[PDB]
């Protein structure tokens, strides 16, 4: 997900301005749909929400507009239990040996026969939650086993939160609605308002432990990985109370990374600390926001933001309707300059010119060098101190970059890596643009989709698995909101990529998808003059 | 109940629900979100209750893509009976009428569908729906920053044997 806040110091109208660009899945339980929710007096707020829950998710009200980006939070620790020598059944805490619990679950199984079967299973819990086994990395064994701890579990708040935030005001308000529930479960929250706020929140349900006890706590080899996990044999280790968490075991809003600002915002999933370079967010738990390389995507976002430029609505869409491959800027110079450098090279001929000849783009019409470039990038991504410049703590805008084609055995590994990964594309059936192969299914017909995966930076990030021949799209760019705040009433603009319908049978099925592909943004109708001017209106009233 | 609600719908099928309080303004949510996704939500609640082994065997997966039997343990555990009446009781009562609201204008939708937008129309997972199939739906969300990241492994964990 992205989500960019622009204040009254960089919005071109002196106020503010939000882009939601969530990236979640296309189909089933996470799957978008728009909606606008009125009680008149005291309500009224649009936007969109996940199947199943009466509250908007991301949107905008009169004076406001919010989105949210998954964080790097954890939400859940694990604890490495010290099993009972005698008995793998039991474990042990302050050396004493307690026995784990067992809830069995009964399910029915439609068999071969068409007939039911009932099946048990028993779930083993201990005192912080079930256990869990990732065979070859958390096993159950004589010595040690995985309990798993989740902080939302006990997260009862969860749909007031959403309802407190759709009644949220302004900026302020809704920074003080969130502080005060904790309801929030595992995103970032970025917004801004008419006024010219904006409001960066990693404000969710964080398990709390306080910062003496973690570094005995912690087990060293797995919170090296940034998997959380804590040593389940010590009572210390227990999560730890505040009376000013909403929830036992949380820690405290006043703990949790808050920005606010009059310039901008922005997040494209990781940490807090570089929302805005200007203002970096450090000092956090471990298990709230560490100081960590920023992915490409807000790279590219912080590239286009600094500076001191007006920023209007166009200059956000055009973030995203660009589909610049922002990976592209770190390497392919260098990518060029190995390509000269081996000449009447003939396996290396067709991807060398398809690199040339591209736009570094992820567009309908971009040429094939974009498919070279993403499986050059998945083996390059695999080479040992192949960067020109590293990961620097102090210049991590503008590093991780370029080749180190000046190290024989990196010049060697990476022209590897490029005659195998054009190998690769030269095998599978390409006569064609990235729009011949990046496809939505809509019934029997297929339709081009633009945008790329977001770990090679573009903004516009599209996932895609193969099926027969061609790339099929199942999770990204989802619901586009992209908000002002103009006199007259909040200026929404964007779409919902897949369509409100996921049946085919219906009206709208596609037709947004089609309006996806054409990169055509459309009013999100708002007011009751803006509904009421809208040709296609139909209205239903029902009752029971 | 005062379940009632005035619903216009925009270009490209965006409803606009107005209503007099939270249990009509969830009935009209539940009536336009059937209309677009009856099916969607079927299978998802078939899901979140682990009844997909139920109605299509241990041979196929959940949305998520988990296998239906691990799956189906998985939310049989989360979503134990104790579980949703402890959510339930924790809710406000406007979230309480918000979600009656919206199961009453889903029913009622299913009620009336002659397949027009409705493709899984006589399936026997097309059913009615009830306010805690809504607790399951929020409580598989809650947790998928969590122990929904691990249902495989939930499922996996079993003692050492002789070994
Ligand atoms: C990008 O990182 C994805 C952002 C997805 C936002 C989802 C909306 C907020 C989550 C709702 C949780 C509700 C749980 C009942």
């Amino acid at each position: 997900s992205n989500a960019i806040a622009v204040g009254s110091e960089r919005s071109a109208d002196g106020k503010g301005m939000l882009l939601a660009n969530p990236h979640f899945p296309w189909n089933g339980a996470m799957r978008f749909y728009q909606m606008h929710l009125t009680i008149p007096g005291r309500l009224d707020v649009m936007g969109a929400s996940l199947p199943g829950l009466p509250v908007v998710n991301i949107g905008f009200s009169r004076h406001l507009a919010w989105t949210h980006t998954v964080d790097t939070s954890s939400h859940f620790t694990l604890y490495r239990l010290a099993l009972d020598p005698k008995d793998p059944r039991r474990y042990l805490v302050d050396g004493r040996s307690l026995p784990l619990e067992e809830k069995s679950v009964a399910i029915e199984v439609r068999g071969a026969d068409g007939k039911l079967s009932r099946v048990e299973h028993k779930v083993y819990q201990s005192i912080y939650g079930p256990l869990v086994v990732w065979p070859g990395k958390l096993d159950w064994n004589r010595s040690e086993a995985y309990a798993l701890r989740d902080a939302n579990l006990e997260n009862t708040r969860v749909l007031q939160q959403w309802y407190s935030i759709n009644q949220a005001s302004d900026v302020a308000d809704l920074r003080r609605r969130v502080e005060a529930l904790q309801g929030i479960p595992w995103v970032n929250t970025l917004a801004a308002d008419e006024q010219g706020n904006a409001l960066y929140m990693n404000q969710s349900v964080v398990p709390y432990l306080k910062p003496e006890l973690i570094p005995a706590c912690a087990i060293p080899q797995l919170v090296a990985e940034g998997l959380p996990a804590l040593q389940g044999q010590d009572s210390r280790c227990a999560w730890s109370r505040d009376p000013a968490a909403a929830q036992a075991g949380i820690t405290p809003a006043a703990q949790l990374p808050v920005l606010l600002r009059r310039d901008f915002v922005q997040n494209s999933n990781d940490s807090a600390w570089l929302t805005n370079p200007a203002s970096p967010l450090q000092g956090f738990s471990p298990l709230v926001s560490q100081e960590k390389p920023i992915g490409p995507r807000a790279r590219y976002a912080l590239s286009r933001l600094q500076g001191k430029q007006p920023l209007e609505a166009k200059t956000l869409e055009e973030m995203v309707t660009a589909n610049h491959v922002f990976s592209a800027d770190q390497v392919l110079p260098d990518l060029l300059r190995l390509c000269r450098d081996n000449q009447g090279e003939k396996s290396l001929a067709r991807a060398c010119a398809a690199l040339a000849q591209w736009d570094r783009g992820a567009n309908l019409d971009s040429g094939s060098g974009f498919v070279y470039f993403q499986r050059f990038m998945q083996r390059f991504a695999e080479l040992d101190g192949a960067w020109k410049e590293p990961f620097d703590a102090q210049r991590p805008l503008d590093t991780p970059q370029g080749i180190a084609l000046d190290r024989p055995q990196v010049a060697t590994q990476v022209r590897q890596a490029l005659a195998d990964a054009a190998a690769e594309v030269e095998k599978s059936g390409i006569p064609a643009r990235w729009g011949d192969l990046q496809v939505s299914t809509r019934g029997q017909e297929r339709i081009a989709i633009p945008g790329g995966d977001g770990h090679f930076g573009v903004y516009n990030a599209i996932q895609s698995v193969r099926k027969g021949d061609h790339l099929e799209v199942v999770g990204g760019t989802s619901y586009i909101q992209l908000v002002t705040f103009p006199e007259e009433g909040p200026k929404a603009r964007g779409l919902l990529a897949f369509s409100q319908s996921s049946d085919p049978r219906s009206p709208h099925y596609r037709d947004q998808t089609e309006l996806f592909s054409r990169q055509q943004w459309q009013t999100l109708p708002f007011s009751d003059r803006q509904i009421d001017a809208d040709p296609q209106l139909q209205r239903l009233s029902i009752r029971e | 109940t005062g379940l009632a609600a005035d619903i216009r719908w925009t270009a490209y099928g965006v409803p606009h629900i107005r209503a007099k309080d939270e249990r009509g303004l969830g009935y009209g949510i539940g009536y336009a979100y059937a209309r677009d996704n009856a099916c969607l939500l079927a299978e998802e609640i078939v899901t979140a209750r682990g009844e997909r082994a139920r109605y299509f065997g241990s041979e196929g997966k959940s949305s998520a893509e988990l296998d239906n039997l691990p799956s189906d343990i998985f939310y049989a555990w989360l979503n134990q009976p104790e579980a949703l009446q402890a959510f339930w009781q924790a809710q406000t009562p406007a979230v309480r009428q918000l979600l009656e609201g919206y199961a009453a204008g889903f029913n009622r939708f299913l009620r009336e569908a002659d397949g027009k937008t409705t493709s899984c129309l006589g399936q026997p997972w097309l059913r009615a729906i009830a306010t805690d199939d809504l607790l399951r739906l929020t409580r598989r969300l809650l947790v998928e920053g969590g122990v929904g990241q691990f249902a495989d492994a939930l499922v996996a964990a079993a003692p050492p044997g002789a070994e």
